[PDB]
């Protein structure tokens, strides 16, 4: 059959709707070659940092907090690896991806989701279907800040002007 | 871990190699922490 | 000796001289080596079996 | 099947809620590599030296012992200061305590031969406490988490005292922010030397 | 009773004579470099 | 002193020593400005160079006529941290390695397949033995009276002669 996206795109073949959010998508065809277990992992893995990174980039230029200096966050990255918050940030991400390397051998050998780690503190995943529209729309936000991530970051670069004040301004 | 590729880093080349790339490891870093410890000091 | 026993070799030029062996079979025949003992051990040759005389081996 | 520790993980096999403090946490899985009675004694032992540890660090800030070579509210330099002959001899001792409180059942492979040893249990009892045997699961819960604390604690006290060279309590009291700019993290190979 | 007058056991106070919040002088607590840094 | 040596400290040859190989760094550092890479590698050296000297000087060792310091091995408790007390410290470690190794081969002689066993090391069972050797002299002598470290002579296979 025909891919749902790309309607003149043959569907991947491994792509049969095991995995929520797909749409047929892959012409450079890198699940006929890899597991989909570990690119489900590294896509939620990726989306999840990017989402976090965009409420970051914009949160960091409405407050930041008192005991530290004012300054846009590109600069934050640089400030942050000379002064030595960086390497906590770093070595915690890095303690929580031991356990998370753990969890992505369990994946492997069939006992996990790709990306889950059973965190539902607030209990809203109320029920199954409630859980299936909601990693769609996990799927769905991740895809979208990455691209979104990847903008703010540039356009920084391009002209100096943080997201929320070149909307303000131009 | 895969216990086909636990039971390959548990050939003789790669514990021989990796025992005594940890037992150089120390050594260098006793004589980078102590240097020039001709005799034991007493 | 039996067969599934422990022996001692005693055959000074055996490769397996003073070591121990399992008796395999027996021979009833006028063999004039009818003890056959395997061993765990390869000799030089890599063969693992050799026929012996019963004087030439002892029960442990 | 699931860890309660680690929901997301399998629960480890040679855990089975049986022991005091058990709350399936093994992500690592050393429990399956290391047989587990071998690594309650282990963790009994490091606890039991960390709370005496933690312990000696507050108390040593408060209380001395008369003379000179006591008065080292610092606890690492009391390492240094106290008297060589009387540390030497607190090791030896320890030495000896090891190897009759173990009956000279000290090495991995002949530990635990007798069927009767359990893990932990030494037969310490001086005055009775745990002869109740209503209060003895508690008890070893109870030991097992002050034991746990404890080594965290420990390691926290000894490793603030490297990086502000003040005593514990005195360094809540007397409290410093790190400059940053001292006790530089790594760098040997990034200056590639020197 | 083991210990004479002279190399009786010491006993000291940590705490220096202040207060665990709201110090002023040669006396900075953790707790006030908590309020020290939410104030700033 | 002993063997008509003298104590490094104040042996002048040793002091020449230290300033030739100062002179030695500080002409190489004359090539430098000052906050330069190789200037504070230099001067790192000049320290450490300084230091070992230094430290030679004060640790009790006897320099000969060449000044540089020699090692006293008769047995003497006055020199022992020089070939006594290091000897003492290697003997315990390869005293280790052997009784480790040598319960690993008898380990392995009890298993399936013996010779898989050592091109394919059972690293818990082999971890097992290598904690095991801290008290190797008092596990290898209750070893040796017991009857179980030497075989006798009747199961040890020789030559016909
Ligand atoms: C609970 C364990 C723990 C501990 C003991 C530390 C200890 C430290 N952190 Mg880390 N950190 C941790 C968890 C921890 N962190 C976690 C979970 C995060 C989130 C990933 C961070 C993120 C982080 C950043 C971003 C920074 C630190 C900094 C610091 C330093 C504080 C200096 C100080 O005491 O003055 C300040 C005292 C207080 C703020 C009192 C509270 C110190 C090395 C700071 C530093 O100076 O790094 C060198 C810094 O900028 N940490
Ligand atoms: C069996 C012969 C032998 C012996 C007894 C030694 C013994 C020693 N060497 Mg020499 N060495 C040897 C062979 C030997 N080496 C060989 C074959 C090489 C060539 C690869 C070297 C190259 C060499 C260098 C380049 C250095 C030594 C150093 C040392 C000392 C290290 C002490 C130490 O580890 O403290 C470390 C600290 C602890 C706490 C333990 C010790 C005196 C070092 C030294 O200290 O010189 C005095 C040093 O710089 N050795
Ligand atoms: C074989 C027995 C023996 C002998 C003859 C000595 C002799 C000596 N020791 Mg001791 N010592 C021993 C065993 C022994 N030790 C053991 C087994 C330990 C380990 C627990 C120690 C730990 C030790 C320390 C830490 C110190 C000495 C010191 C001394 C010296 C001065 C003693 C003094 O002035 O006493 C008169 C003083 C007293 C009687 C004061 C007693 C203080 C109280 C009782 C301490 C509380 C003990 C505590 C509860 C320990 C519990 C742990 C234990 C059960 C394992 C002296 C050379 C001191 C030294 O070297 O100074 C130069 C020193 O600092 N020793
Ligand atoms: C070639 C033969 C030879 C041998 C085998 C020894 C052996 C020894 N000498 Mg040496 N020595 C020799 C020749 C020799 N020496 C020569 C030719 C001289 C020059 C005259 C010396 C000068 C010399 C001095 C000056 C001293 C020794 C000492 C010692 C003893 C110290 C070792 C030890 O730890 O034991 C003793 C310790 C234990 C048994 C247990 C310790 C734990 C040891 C028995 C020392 C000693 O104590 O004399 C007996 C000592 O002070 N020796
Ligand atoms: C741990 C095993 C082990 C043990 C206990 C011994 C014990 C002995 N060897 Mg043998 N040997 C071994 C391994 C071992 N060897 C290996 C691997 C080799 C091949 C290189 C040899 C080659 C060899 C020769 C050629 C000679 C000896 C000799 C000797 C004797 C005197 C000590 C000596 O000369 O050391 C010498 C040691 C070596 C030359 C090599 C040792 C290499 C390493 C350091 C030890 C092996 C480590 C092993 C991998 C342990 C893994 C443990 C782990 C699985 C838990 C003694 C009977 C001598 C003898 O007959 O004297 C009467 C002699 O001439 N050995
Ligand atoms: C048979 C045995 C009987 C034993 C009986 C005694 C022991 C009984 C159990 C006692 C357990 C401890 C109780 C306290 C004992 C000491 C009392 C005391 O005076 O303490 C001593 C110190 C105060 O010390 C004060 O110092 C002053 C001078 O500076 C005064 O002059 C006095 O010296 C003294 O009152 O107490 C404290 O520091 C308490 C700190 C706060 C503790 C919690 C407060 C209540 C909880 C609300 C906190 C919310 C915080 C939210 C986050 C805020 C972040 C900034
Ligand atoms: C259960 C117990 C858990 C213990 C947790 C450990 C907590 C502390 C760990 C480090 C904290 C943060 C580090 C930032 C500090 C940091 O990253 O500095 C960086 C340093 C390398 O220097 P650079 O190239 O960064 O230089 C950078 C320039 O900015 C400065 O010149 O990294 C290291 O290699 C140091 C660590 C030694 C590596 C070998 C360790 C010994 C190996 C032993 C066998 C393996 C054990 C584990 C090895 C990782
Ligand atoms: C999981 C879990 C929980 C949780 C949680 C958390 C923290 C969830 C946070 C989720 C977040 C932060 C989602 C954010 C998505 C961002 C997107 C879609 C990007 C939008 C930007 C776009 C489209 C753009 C743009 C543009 C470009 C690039 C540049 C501009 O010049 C122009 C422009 C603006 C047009 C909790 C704790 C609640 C419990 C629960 O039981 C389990
Ligand atoms: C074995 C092991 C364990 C462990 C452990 C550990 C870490 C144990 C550490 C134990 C320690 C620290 C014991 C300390 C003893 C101190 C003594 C006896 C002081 C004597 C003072 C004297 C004689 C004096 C004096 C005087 C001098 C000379 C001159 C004057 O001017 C001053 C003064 C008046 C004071 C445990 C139990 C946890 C578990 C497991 O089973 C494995
Ligand atoms: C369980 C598990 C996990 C885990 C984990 C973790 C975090 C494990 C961490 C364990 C720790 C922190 C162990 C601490 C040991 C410390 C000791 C024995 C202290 C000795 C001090 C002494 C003798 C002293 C002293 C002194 C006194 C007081 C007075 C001074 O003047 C002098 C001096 C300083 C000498 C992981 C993540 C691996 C996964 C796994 O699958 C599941
Ligand atoms: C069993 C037995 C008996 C017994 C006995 C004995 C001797 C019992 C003694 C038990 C002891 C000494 C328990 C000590 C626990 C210490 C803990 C939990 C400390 C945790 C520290 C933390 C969390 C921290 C911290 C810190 C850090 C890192 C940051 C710092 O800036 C500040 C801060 C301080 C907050 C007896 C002998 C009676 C007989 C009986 O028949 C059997
Ligand atoms: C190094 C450096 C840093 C950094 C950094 C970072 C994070 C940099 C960011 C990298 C990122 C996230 C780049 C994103 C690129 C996405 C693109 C080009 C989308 C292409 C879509 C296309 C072509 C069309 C797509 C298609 C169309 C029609 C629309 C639908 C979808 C599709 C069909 C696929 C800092 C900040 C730490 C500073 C530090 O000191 C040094």
């Amino acid at each position: 059959d025909f891919s749902a996206a790309v309607p003149f795109l043959k569907r991947p073949s491994n792509l049969d709707g095991a995995y929520i959010g797909d749409v047929g998508f892959d012409p450079l065809g890198f699940s006929d070659v890899f597991d989909l277990r570990v690119l489900r992992e590294a896509e939620l893995k990726h989306g999840r940092f990017a989402m976090l990174a965009v409420l970051g980039f914009i949160v960091q230029e409405l407050y930041t907090f008192p005991f530290f200096p004012k300054m846009a966050p590109v600069d934050a990255h640089d400030y942050f690896v000379k002064q030595g918050g960086g390497s906590q940030i770093i070595f915690w991400i890095s303690f929580v991806e031991l356990f998370g390397v753990v969890a992505l051998f369990e994946t492997l050998q069939g006992k996990r989701e790709p990306g889950d780690f059973a965190f539902d503190p607030l209990g809203l995943a109320k029920d199954e279907a409630t859980l299936e529209r909601y990693r769609l729309a996990e799927v769905k936000h991740a895809r979208l800040a990455m691209i979104a991530i990847g903008g703010f970051i540039h356009q920084y670069w391009v002209t100096k002007q943080t997201v929320l004040e070149q909307l303000g301004n131009f | 871990m895969d216990s086909n590729f636990l039971k390959y880093l548990s050939t003789a080349p790669v514990l021989f190699t990796v025992w005594l790339s940890f037992t150089a490891s120390f050594i260098i870093e006793a004589n980078r922490f102590f240097p020039d410890m001709l005799y034991f000091p007493m | 000796v039996k067969r599934g026993s422990k022996v001692r070799i005693l055959r000074k030029e055996s490769y397996w001289y003073q070591d121990i062996g399992t008796v395999a079979t027996i021979d009833t025949s006028g063999i004039r080596y009818p003890v056959v003992v395997r061993f765990e051990k390869v000799s030089y040759s890599g063969v693992n079996t050799n026929n012996f005389s019963l004087d030439e081996v002892v029960e442990v | 099947a699931k860890s309660k520790a680690v929901p997301f993980l399998s629960q480890p096999e040679a855990l089975d809620g049986s022991m005091a403090g058990d709350v399936g946490f093994d992500p690592f899985g050393i429990s399956s590599v290391i047989d587990i009675k071998w690594l309650r004694e282990s963790e009994l032992k490091h606890g039991r030296i960390c709370m005496l540890a933690a312990t000696g660090c507050l108390v040593q800030e408060v209380v001395h012992l008369p003379g000179p070579a006591f008065s080292q509210k610092m606890a690492l330099n009391a390492w240094a200061a106290a008297p060589r002959g009387g540390m030497i001899s607190i090791l030896v001792a320890i030495g000896l305590i090891e190897m009759i409180s173990n009956r000279f059942a000290l090495t991995a492979t002949d530990m635990f031969a007798n069927p009767n040893r359990v893990p932990g249990d030494l037969g310490f009892d001086p005055l009775s406490l745990g002869a109740n045997p209503a209060n003895r699961a508690r008890f070893e819960l109870s030991e097992v988490i002050h034991g746990r604390a404890a080594m965290m604690g420990f390691s926290g006290m000894v490793h603030q005292m490297i990086v502000s060279k003040q005593a514990p309590i005195e360094q809540l009291m007397h409290f410093k922010a790190v400059d940053s700019s001292l006790m530089k993290l790594g760098g040997a190979a990034g200056n590639l030397g020197y | 009773a083991l210990f004479g007058k002279g190399s009786m056991i010491v006993v000291e106070d940590p705490r220096d004579g202040c207060g665990a919040y709201a110090n002023s002088g040669a006396c900075h607590t953790f707790l006030d470099e908590i309020g020290d840094a939410l104030k700033k | 002193d002993v063997a008509g040596l003298t104590p490094c400290g104040e042996s002048k040859e040793f002091a020449r020593r230290l300033d030739g190989s100062v002179k030695k760094l500080q002409t190489r550092l004359s090539k430098y400005e000052a906050g330069t890479p190789p200037a504070l590698a230099l001067q790192k050296q000049i320290d450490k160079t300084k230091n070992r000297f230094d430290r030679y000087g004060k640790a009790g060792l006897l320099c000969g006529t060449d000044g540089l310091p020699h090692l006293i091995t008769d047995g003497r408790w006055t020199h022992s941290g020089e070939f006594v007390i290091p000897g003492l410290l290697f003997l315990y470690v390869a005293g280790w390695i052997g009784w480790v190794g040598r319960s690993y081969v008898l380990f392995a002689r009890t298993a399936d397949k013996p010779t898989e066993k050592e091109i394919i090391i059972d690293v818990p069972v082999a971890l097992s033995f290598v904690s095991t050797g801290f008290i190797w002299p008092f596990s290898a002598f209750k070893e040796f009276t017991s009857g179980n470290l030497i075989v006798p002579a009747d199961e040890i296979t020789v030559s016909p002669r």
